[PDB]
RNA sequence: UGUAACGGGGCUAAACCAUGCACCGAAGCUGCGGCAGCGACGCUUAUGCGUUGUUGGGUAGGGGAGCGUUCUGUAAGCCUGCGAAGGUGUGCUGUGAGGCAUGCUGGAGGUAUCAGAAGUGCGAAUGCUGACAUAAGUAACGAUAAAGCGGGUGAAAAGCCC
RNA sequence: CCCGGCGAGGGGAGUGAAAAAGAACCUGAAACCGUGUACGUACAAGCAGUGGGAGCACGCUUAGGCGUGUGACUGCGUACC
């Protein structure tokens, strides 16, 4: 059962959501929730509600059983970067680069 | 049984019934060829050469392909001094069938 | 001061080795409520060791 | 190009390369160094050369039993209904029919003709003498090819 | 078709005994290095680890001739502030005399992983009493 | 009339990063390194065909030497030993038998001693 | 960039 | 800077001298298969040689012959919605640029053969334009006047409101 | 219709020949960045390849060697303009 669930543009960049997704690869549901509470960095609150939306997706697409679920697949892969100025010293200018992501969330039960 | 001759410019060592591949001989494809110049020819019991190329050996063979081997690229190069020059090379052969060694 | 060439994905990875984020697991299971809260912080509805104590 | 020709920086301590002008050809969007121009491609021949290829087209075309030789031949109705059965009939599909006198009988009759080319006989031109699949002509426009070729 | 390859699972490798008592040090590890490497092996290839196992016992009692005894003098550096230290033979005995036989043989044989391993081969002992005896290692005359 | 080349710089650049298959860092995904690398790579492929014959040769010539010297004589006696007799037997057959059959081997030492001594 | 300074003066040498 | 004036081990011969006899040893030469030049010449004559000989490292340079790209003629002909160009794989084949068949993607154009003409082949120019890496989750977050708590609003409060 | 903050974004439905044509829209190359498998690596020094080659993992058909990937260990080997 595939049911992926995912969140394009996501405003903080890879390297930084990518920690994240290194906890919960490969683990029940149940756990990852929680795991992904209790972590002390933003893009916890930024996956936590993608990986909830893969549960509802879950049940209310196809099969229900939560308790059954794991987290077989999960990468995030990195969105457009957003070009913006940077003014510096001695009248040069910088390129500061608003880097976006892409995440994926895919739960399964098998 | 193994007998060991020359073919193409270079000795080989042979059983009886194998299937070597060789220089590109001048012989048609369902053609028997035999060569009577074999240097060894051992058994359970061994007779070699004491003069080129015994007395009375020879070895019966037959032809399966006269196919070509796999291509070569040659890039003779030389740093520096503006010179390059790419090659293919792909050398032909004879597979022979061994059929049997004679004493 | 500045890298006389750059260097690989590979030297990179290898630097990023130790970046590896640490899992709690150490959730306790509150004695009155059941909630899950970590070890010796108070729970999200407020009980702490089964006795409340935010009154919040 | 239509630029400047102020040197888009300084010659010396820039860390970027020389540049003399925006409108170089190296550079995006400014170019073409070697530019071409309007020109004419028209090419000089010998008379004779013209007139003796002619002849030995016609030779090619028959000894090929190509070329077709008819006396007077036109169309009685300014209508391609007629040249169509007419053309049919001598089994005729692509033909250079050329004859010595030209009206507006013949020539309207296979204006819309694609494979039909009704030419006079002062203008034929050797892409067409090797350009179609056969030749009809009238013997009045072999009496002038025979003279014009000479 | 083509030549012969050993192969690193498949080698029986054999133990041996070379009591070096009285002797020449470089005209024994000369033989050491080449039974440790495997030349003398017919079915010797230059990249497997093929030779046997040797045990050298009494290796204070190997000999030098000449003046090497007092002048043979075994250098190294210990990559420090300019810390060369030099050691002649006649300490290098006393001391620790694994190093004479065992410096003699790893200057002989190559070097990188393969030279290191078919150096681990080799199995010095300044006494008479191994327990390699469970090992059965036939003598070697040399 | 004017000729873009977008579509040929593809199979030149690919052509030489098909080759260039394998090899560790940008030698694989760079076109402007992969391409020296295949040179590179084509030399050593042509040097190296010369070197085959002759680091083959010497393991023959050891093979045969450490056979020789188990079955008493030294490699340089056999071969003016195998002169001798008039034995036109290579390096590379005389050192195939030695590994598989010690015994034809055995008998091809004693006629390089028959007619050498 | 439109404007780029001049670059920080040699060490003597003369 | 560390032995550091055999390459090293190590050597009382593995040094040096005189004599021989081996052997290793090059992309040399020979053996086998193969390609090309040039000159002869049997005997073929727009083409192979039963042949024969030599020859073939090469920068600047001089000479000969090729493939590929876009567009015009051949071509209102031919391939193609039972799937063209493009893209990505594989497998054959040519001495080389290259070619051919075909799996997938794509969804509507592509063009034999011999000719013609070039904006005709890029890895380099402190080359131009775009894109993306690198150092790197690194330095910093813009005055060392300074914050603390309660209530609120909120999905979310150190910064907003009281 | 559902998660989500009467979001952004997404998964089902539905239109359509195709939604890996969804407005960030035909085709979608490369550098660059990931996930999954196979193999190699934590006692081993160097233009990183090349000649030799073990072992392993897959597909083959004969039943023994192919095909493919990686490549222990070894000779040689100081990029291009």
């Amino acid at each position: 059962m595939e049911t992926i669930a995912k969140h394009r543009h996501a405003r903080s960049s890879a390297q930084k959501v990518r920690l994240v997704a290194d906890l919960i690869r490969g683990k029940k549901v149940s756990q990852a929730l929680d795991i992904l509470t209790y972590t002390n960095k933003k893009a916890a609150v930024l996956v936590k509600k993608v990986l909830e939306s893969a549960i509802a997706n879950a049940e209310h697409n196809d099969g229900a059983d939560i308790d059954d679920l794991k987290v077989t697949k999960i990468f995030v892969d990195e969105g457009p970067s957003m070009k913006r100025i940077m003014p510096r010293a001695k009248g040069r200018a910088d390129r500061i680069l608003k880097r976006t992501s892409h995440i994926t969330v895919v739960v399964s039960d098998r | 049984m193994y007998a060991v001759f020359q073919s193409g410019g270079k000795q080989h060592r042979v059983s009886e019934g194998q299937t070597v591949r060789l220089e590109k001989l001048d012989i048609a494809t369902g053609e028997t060829v035999e060569f009577a110049e074999v240097l060894m020819i051992a058994n359970g019991e061994e007779v070699k050469i004491g003069v080129p190329f015994v007395d009375g050996g020879v070895i019966k063979a037959e032809v399966v392909a006269h196919g070509r081997g796999e291509k070569v690229k040659i890039v003779k190069f030389r740093r520096r001094k503006h010179y390059r020059k790419q090659q293919g090379h792909r050398q032909w052969f004879t597979d022979v069938k061994i059929t049997g060694i004679s004493a | 001061a500045v890298q006389q060439n750059k260097p690989t994905r590979s030297k990179r990875g290898m630097r990023r080795s130790h970046d590896a984020l640490t899992a709690v697991t150490s959730l306790s299971v509150d004695k009155t409520s059941g909630e899950k809260h970590l070890r010796h912080h108070i729970t999200a509805d407020g009980y702490y060791r089964g006795r409340k104590v935010i009154a919040k | 190009v239509t630029g400047s020709g102020k040197k888009p920086w300084r010659q010396k301590g820039t860390g970027r390369a020389r540049s003399g002008s925006i409108k170089s050809p190296i550079w995006r969007s400014g170019g073409v160094t070697f530019a071409a121009r309007p020109q004419d491609h028209s090419q000089k021949v010998n008379k004779k050369m013209y007139r003796g290829a002619l002849k030995s087209i016609l030779s090619e075309l028959v000894r090929q039993d190509r070329l077709i030789v008819v006396e007077k031949f036109s169309v009685e109705a300014p209508k391609t209904k007629l040249l169509a059965q007419k053309l049919k009939d001598m089994a005729l599909e692509d033909v250079l029919i050329i004859t010595g006198e030209l009206d507006e009988n013949l020539f309207l009759a296979a204006r819309n003709l694609h494979k039909v080319d009704v030419r006079d006989a002062t203008g034929i031109d050797p892409v067409s003498l090797i350009a179609f699949d056969k030749v009809v002509m009238t013997a009045d426009a072999v009496k002038q090819v025979e003279e014009m070729l000479a | 078709m083509k030549t012969f390859t050993a192969k690193p699972e498949t080698v029986k490798r054999d133990w041996y005994v070379v009591d070096a008592t009285g002797k020449t040090l470089g005209r024994l590890a000369t033989e050491l290095a080449r039974r440790l490497r495997g030349k003398h092996k017919a079915e010797y290839t230059p990249h497997v680890d093929t030779g046997d196992y040797i045990i050298v016992l009494n290796a204070d009692k190997v000999a030098v001739t000449g003046n090497k005894r007092t002048d043979k003098v075994y250098y190294h550096h210990t990559g420090h502030i300019g810390g060369i230290k030099q050691a002649t033979f006649e300490e290098m005995i006393a001391r620790r005399p694994e190093r004479v036989i065992e410096i003699a043989v790893k200057g002989m044989l190559p070097k990188g992983p393969l030279g290191r391993a078919m150096f681990r081969k080799l199995k010095v002992y300044a006494g008479n009493e191994h327990n390699h005896a469970a090992q059965q290692p036939q003598v070697l005359d040399i | 009339a004017r000729v873009k080349r977008g579509v040929i710089a593809r199979a030149r650049h690919k052509k030489i990063l098909k080759q260039a298959k394998g090899y560790y860092g940008a030698r694989s995904r760079v076109y402007r390194v992969a391409f020296q690398a295949v040179i590179k790579a084509g030399q050593y492929a042509y040097r190296d065909r010369r070197q085959r014959k002759r680091q083959f040769r010497q393991l023959w010539i050891a093979r045969i030497n450490a056979a020789a010297r188990q079955n008493g004589i030294s490699y340089s006696k056999f071969i003016n030993g195998l002169k001798k007799a008039s034995v036109e037997i290579d390096r590379k057959i005389l050192a195939d038998i030695a590994v598989f059959d010690k015994v034809a081997f055995t008998a091809l030492v004693e006629k390089a001693k028959a007619a050498l001594a | 960039p439109v404007y780029i300074p001049r670059p920080r003066p040699p060490h003597p040498r003369l």
